[PDB]
Parts: C-alpha cells; structure tokens; sequence
C-alpha cells in the first residue's frame, strides 16, 4: 500500500508528555536523524461518528495555511501502522506557563514585546480570513529563543465579508469562558476579529495581574464581572445593542461605571500599557481596537521600548 | 480597460469547426450550458 | 513540494494502474465514470459545485498513487465526497451519502437495513477509506480550482452571462472529461477553458488598452500557442470519450 507523503511517526523518539494532558495526547519528541524537537499532537477520535474528524480537518487546513514568524508551525501529519499525528516545532514555554512561576519576572520592556509578537502575530491570521476563537495564556507559546507562536487553532475557523445583504451565521458558544467578549455573551452571531483582540486585551493585563481577570462560573456572571470592571452595558455606550434578543432576558447591572484603567492602576502603572488596555477591553467591538492600530499605539513607540526575551527564559 | 467581446465573423478556423462537432453547435446548446 | 501534484504524460502514462494491467484509455474511462458519480453523488446530497470539484480533484490524485485494481472507483468516489463535504464546510451526514451513493448505484434494491450487518460494514469501509484518501493525499486538502480564476477573468473582460457561463461549464468539464488538474496549474486551465468557450461562442476578446492578452491577466506562462495547444489537446481527449452525452448531459 504505497504511501509516499504520509511518513510513519516512528521517525521520532517520544520524550515526554507535555502539559499535564489528557492522555497519550500531546508527546515532545525528537527527530532519530537530526535531533529536531518537535510535538506530536494525537488527533483524537474518540467522536468517531462522524469518520475523521472534520474539527481536525480544519484545524489542519488552518494550519498548513498560516505560516508567519508568529504563529505555531505545522511541520507535517504521521500516521501509525491506525492513528495520526500532527507535528509541530516545540516550543519550551507558555505564557500560562510562565505567569503561573513564581520565579519568573517580566520587565515592563518584556511585556511590551510579547503583547508586540501576540498582535503581530493576530494582525496575519486576520489578515487571511481566520478567526483563532480560543485566545488565552495556555495558547501562546514562547520558544527558548524567545519568539512567541499562536497555537490551538483546533477551534478556529474562516470568516468572509459577504455578501453584505445576508450576515453570517456563525457557532456562538466560542472562546473559553473567562476570555470570551460581550458580544458574544449577548448572542451575536456575525461577529469577527474583535472577539480574538479581547482576548489580547484579557492577557494583556494578565502579564501584570498573573491571573484571569475575569474568571466567571455561568455565561451570565461573565457578562456580571464585565459589567464591573468595563461599566454597564447600554445603548449610549454601545449602540444598537438593544437588538440583541438577551439584550433584555439577562439581568444586567445598570449604574456600573467604566473601571478598568482605575482598576488595573496597581498592577501596571505606565499610562500607555493602561491606555492600551483601556481599547482593546472595549464593550461594543466596532468601537474595539484592532491589530493595526493596536500595534502603532504609543505603548510600543515610547520607553523603555520592547526588548528581546531569551535572558528572561533561562530563569 | 476591456472593450466588450464581438461576436467574429464565422470561423473558417480548423479549431473553431473543430469543436462545433466535438461539442455540438453552440447556438443550439447554448440554452442548456 | 508545489510539483508534486502535477505530473508529465510519461508519469501519467506509467500510472499506479498501468503497474496492474489498465488500458490507458480505461483509467480514463474510469476516471470519468468516477467524476460523473461523484456529479450525480453531490447534486443529490446538494452540495455546492466547488465541492464536487474538490471531490473529483481528490479522486485524480489518489490515482496517481493507487490503482483501479486495488481501489474500485465506486467505492473511492463516496469517500472522496464525504471528505470534500467536510472539508469545504458543508458535510453532510455519514448515513446520508452510503444511501445516495445506493440511490446512484443500485436504483433497484431496497435501501438496506440501518441497523443490519451489510450496511454498518459499509459505514466503516467508507470511514476507513476516508482515512486512506486522507493519508494518500498527505493532508493537502486545499484545492485550487480553474473555476475561481475563470470567473475573476469573465469579470475583467466584461464577459456575457452567455460566454461566462460557458466559460463556467468548459472548467467543469475539464474536470470530468480530462486529467488537466493533473498536469496544468488551475490559472492556466481556466485560460483554456475560456479560450475554447471564446472558439465555441464565436466571441472574441481584444487586447486590453494597455496591450496586453486577457491570458496575461490570468497568468503570466500562458502564450496563445498553449491556448492552442491545450485546446487541442482537450477536444482529442473529448473525441476519445464514448458518449459524448455525458458532456452536454450531466
Ligand atoms: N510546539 C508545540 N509544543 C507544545 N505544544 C504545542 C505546540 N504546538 C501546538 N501545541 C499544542 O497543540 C494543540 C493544538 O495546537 P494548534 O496546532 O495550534 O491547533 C494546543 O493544545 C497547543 O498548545
């Protein structure tokens, strides 16, 4: 049975596990040749209903598509003699990772080129019609040498613009929980980019507070803990919000005022990381910052300007 | 920057008769394509 | 890499079939009859023609690697469409496609039990092939089709629905009648569809106002020997196929 573009993992040597996992899921590994650290990600079927698994099969499409400086590299897909893998170039660290150790310190000049690379790294998969859908500390990687990658596009998918008479109806229930954006707590169906640039915004100040933000329990108490930090949801500061069908059936908070900058004035301090912060935490998306302008904001052009990492990983 | 396409004076050309009986005559066809 | 899916005529020649004994005229044939399900499968599962394609694309290229002989093209065409179904974000149910795939095969007998032993094995033959086309195409799901280069070209040209949609036709046909999408780049095969569409219609586009062939704006290879060439090309593969009722007809 020839099979000449699909080469057998045993290729590699399994290492290790990586990240307390689920399973035999994830596994470093290295080329038995070259001595290439890699990670093996198991594609898993255990929803074999359905043959291969098309959430993998767009991950995979997703994947071979996006190939930037910032953003996790695809190497190739084994297979066994059946099971099949996706391989990656490794990756030593993670921002959950590393703002969970105690040991680690990131200057103000660090922080900013990471948020830097984060937002480079979003400006190019927006740029080609992709939508991560799952932005958190635990999805972007960091490699020894210091280049941050997007990962985890198991939940991403392509969005369009067209046609301009028909919106599009896209899957809702998106983004874990504590990084998940208003509008869709409210239900939006046709939304876009701005929902992966909150989630830049939650990790941003997670680089300072070392912890979600916002760490809800119900979709709704969610929406409550925005209400607090980000003020109340209305119509004068959000407009056209009233179309949403929840906009009325969710108990929302109505005398909240805007407190994310006085909130996270403690933890940060630099008036640019504050402001910056301030935008992408924008309630109503249209009005959020994008990746673009995000970048070119004062922040990351005033000092001390953003500095390379590898120093700050050896410890 | 395109001037709209004309209809040429019937082919003489070897390929244009040609495909008028490997495809059937257009005229004809054309309804269906 | 970009070479691999694309091979010369002494590669196409010495296929994975003609290993095994197949005419070169009969994987044609088979290829054909392949695409030609694959048609039918996906207007009954009512799929966009872009997934059909994709199918049939998929299909050309599994046999550049396995053999008629090993691979019954009936089997391998329901496989293909389910895969292209998923793939093109229009998947259609595992249950939906092995009953038209019957409707399409066996017009006759009842559809079988869904609960009995001959079907829930074809629901893993066709999973397991699924998984075999996947592994043979190396992953590369991402088709680029000729029909996406002629339709940017038909606008720029300001084409008649008339010859756009004939335009249109010509490139799904090349996908059922021919093994273009195995020898020439899609930008390419869009020129020659439109070019045959052009010879067909009796149309003639001129050159630009800045002097330059409306192929030029297609792709930057293409000289009208090529167009001529591969025009004639195609209508020999055409006049080697046996009832041409499957051009105007499906
Ligand atoms: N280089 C890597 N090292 C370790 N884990 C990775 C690497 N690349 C991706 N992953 C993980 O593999 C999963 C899928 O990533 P993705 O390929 O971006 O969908 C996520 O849980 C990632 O965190």
């Amino acid at each position: 049975v020839e099979c000449p573009f699909c080469d057998e993992v045993s290729k590699y040597e399994k290492l290790a596990k990586i990240g307390q996992g689920t399973f035999g899921e994830v596994f470093k590994a290295r080329h038995r040749k070259t001595g290439q650290k890699v990670a093996l990600k198991k594609v898993l079927m255990e929803n074999e209903k359905e043959g291969f698994p098309i959430t993998a099969l767009r991950e995979i499409k997703i994947l071979q598509l996006l190939k930037h400086e910032n953003v996790v590299n695809l190497i190739e897909i084994c297979r066994t003699k059946g099971s099949i893998y996706l391989v990656f170039d490794f990756c030593e660290h993670d921002l959950a990772g590393l703002l969970s150790n105690v040991l680690v310190k990131f200057t103000l000049s660090e922080i900013k080129r990471v948020m830097q690379m984060l937002l480079n790294g979003l400006y190019y998969i927006h740029r080609n019609k992709i939508l991560h859908r799952d932005m958190k500390a635990a999805n972007v990687l960091i490699t020894r040498d210091g280049v941050l990658k997007l990962a985890d596009f198991g939940l991403a998918r392509a969005f369009s613009l067209a046609k301009n008479s028909q919106p599009n109806r896209y899957t809702n229930r998106v983004v874990t929980l504590w990084y998940r954006p208003p509008e869709l707590l409210l239900g939006e169906r046709d939304y876009g980019p701005p929902i992966d640039l909150w989630g830049a915004g939650c990790i941003m100040a997670e680089m300072w507070t070392r912890s979600p933000i916002m760490q809800g329990n119900t979709e709704q108490h969610q929406l409550a803990l925005i209400s607090q930090l980000c003020g109340s949801i209305t119509p004068e500061v959000w407009p056209n919000v009233d179309n949403y069908e929840l906009y009325e059936k969710l108990e929302l908070v109505k005398g909240q005022k805007r407190k994310v900058k006085d909130r996270l004035k403690a933890y940060v301090r630099d008036p640019y990381a504050l402001d910056l912060i301030d935008k992408l935490l924008v309630l109503d998306p249209a009005q959020r910052i994008d990746s673009d302008d995000a970048l070119n904001h004062d922040f990351f052009w005033s000092d001390p300007m953003p500095s390379d990492l590898k120093g700050m990983l050896s410890t | 920057l395109f001037a709209e396409p004309y209809k040429v004076t019937s082919k003489e050309d070897k390929l244009s008769s040609r495909i008028q009986s490997m495809l059937g005559n257009y005229d004809e066809m054309k309804d269906f394509i | 890499n970009n070479k691999r899916w694309y091979f010369t005529r002494e590669q196409l020649e010495n296929s994975p079939s003609r290993r095994f004994g197949v005419d070169p005229d009969k994987e044609l044939s088979y290829r054909q009859q392949a695409a030609n399900l694959l048609q039918d499968m996906g207007q009954r599962l009512n799929v966009s023609q872009l997934t059909i394609n994709t199918a049939i694309v998929y299909m050309h290229r599994f046999y550049m690697i396995q053999s008629f002989t090993q691979f019954p093209g009936n089997s391998v065409a329901p496989a293909a469409l389910f895969l292209a179904a998923k793939v093109e974000e229009q998947p259609k149910k595992l249950e939906h496609v092995i009953k038209v795939a019957h409707t399409c095969l066996h017009p006759q007998e009842s559809l079988p039990d869904t609960r009995s032993e001959a079907y829930l094995q074809q629901v893993q033959d066709l999973v397991i092939l699924e998984s075999i086309i996947l592994q043979t195409l190396g992953f590369e799901l991402t088709i680029d089709h000729p029909h996406t280069h002629v339709v940017k070209c038909t606008q720029l040209v300001r084409a008649s629905k008339d010859l756009a949609q004939t335009s249109y036709f010509m490139a799904t046909n090349s996908l059922h009648l021919t093994t273009f999408s195995l020898q020439y780049t899609p930008p390419v095969v869009a020129c020659v569809c439109i070019h045959l569409a052009c010879k067909w219609s009796n149309w003639e586009i001129p050159v630009s106002t800045d002097g330059k062939h409306w192929w030029e704006y297609v792709d930057a290879t293409v000289t009208l020997e090529l167009l001529d060439e591969l025009t004639h090309e195609f209508l020999q593969i055409l006049e080697k196929t046996p009832n041409r009722l499957k051009r105007i007809w499906n």
